[PDB]
């Protein structure tokens, strides 16, 4: 059948400021079918109780979800999003870069 | 300006893992106002927009769950598919209105396994079927005069509710929040640098964001990320161009959004 | 009401 691999963006709700509470977002979009596994990582370990949006899709029928959690960025702490989908041979990790 | 009400329904079979999941989400423009999920652990605490003031309505979602399950069984047969596979039925329906609240057009269409299947034409009277399977659906819906029922919903109920929602939610749904904009500069080598044009905090999601070089569009040389939700109702986007060192002032960023009193023209610094 | 009555494909 037709399958579409997810696009992945990792970013903050508000402009990043070290020591200021924020939200870390992982936006997955453009994928088909809808089954997808998304983890947010802090220093390579899974963050617990991550929330997500209700499954919806774009007018081209491709699905999207937002995964999000409260976080306080620091100079040292590394954040990332880990995504698995039927289209991916292995989980894809996208690092949080505060300038993208 | 103009507004839309749209439902996005997903039904997904999962052989050996119970009956197909049905989820329906309703939007006004880029604001979700209702959700129904047949898998919800608590069907009573399902989310609503704060500007919503019902048993008969929950009842329609419950009936729609059963209807989409009927549809998935029929579709498996129309494509000679085995009982073993998972399949997806998606639907989109609703209405677009102008600034006066007048109907612009209605929508009611379906996709199976990510492929367009059948759509109600703009006339709200006739169907476009993608293949010989969807022609079976078309003949059934023609025999049952389904288009007349969909037309009555799209021209009546849909437009009436969208008008009521826009009035009740006017402080948010009819408020356009302009983008907050800035340009960043990142050397990539001695020879080149990235200029990135940022738009943050805007609603609705529709935005135009471009680079020009000497007033010519850089369509092919611009990296444009998908518009993305911030999680506070607003959206974000950026556009980037790689420029020769020392030529930065030849590039401008052009920002168009409903919340701006005038389109923006941004340079580095 | 919420949502539209759907018809089986």
């Amino acid at each position: 059948m037709i399958q579409r691999t997810p696009k992945i963006q990792v970013y903050s709700r508000h402009p990043a400021e070290n020591g200021k509470s924020n939200f870390l977002n992982c936006y997955v979009s453009g994928f088909h079918p809808s089954d997808i596994e998304v983890d947010l990582l802090k220093n390579g370990e899974r963050i617990e109780k991550v929330e997500h949006s209700d499954l919806s899709f774009s007018k081209d029928w491709s699905f999207y979800l937002l995964y999000y959690t409260e976080f306080t960025p620091t100079e040292k702490d590394e954040y990332a999003c880990r995504v698995n989908h039927v289209t991916l041979s292995q989980p894809k990790i996208v690092k949080w870069d505060r300038d993208m | 300006g103009s507004h839309s009400m749209r439902y996005f329904d997903t039904a997904m079979s999962r052989p050996g893992r119970g009956e197909p999941r049905f989820i329906s989400v309703g939007y006004v423009d880029d604001t979700q106002f209702v959700r129904f999920d047949s898998d919800a652990a608590s069907p009573r605490e399902e989310p609503r927009a704060p500007w919503i003031e019902w048993d008969r309505n929950t009842q329609i979602f419950k009936t729609n769950t059963q209807t989409d399950r009927c549809s998935l069984r029929n579709l498996r047969g129309y494509y000679n598919q085995s009982e073993a596979g998972s399949h997806t039925l998606q639907s989109m329906y609703g209405c677009d209105v102008g600034p006066d609240g007048r109907l612009l057009r209605g929508h009611n269409q379906y996709a199976y396994d990510g492929k367009d299947y059948i759509a109600l034409n703009e006339d709200l009277r006739s169907w476009t079927a993608a293949d010989t399977a969807a022609q079976i659906t078309q003949r059934k819906w023609e025999a049952a005069r389904v288009a007349e029922q969909d037309r009555a919903y799209l021209e009546g109920t849909c437009v009436e509710w969208l008008r009521r929602y826009l009035e009740n939610g006017k402080d948010t749904l009819e408020r356009a929040d302009p983008p907050k904009t800035h340009v960043t500069h990142h050397p990539i080598s001695d020879h080149e640098a990235t200029l990135r044009c940022w738009a943050l905090g805007f609603y609705p999601a529709e935005i135009t964001l471009t680079w020009q070089r000497d007033g010519e569009d850089q369509t092919q040389d611009t990296e444009l990320v998908e518009t993305r939700p911030a999680g506070d109702r607003t959206f974000q986007k950026w556009a980037a161009v790689v420029v020769p060192s020392g030529e930065e002032q030849r590039y401008t960023c052009h920002v168009q959004h409903e919340g701006l009193p005038k389109p923006l023209t941004l340079r580095w610094e | 009401a919420f949502a539209k009555k759907k018809y089986c494909l």
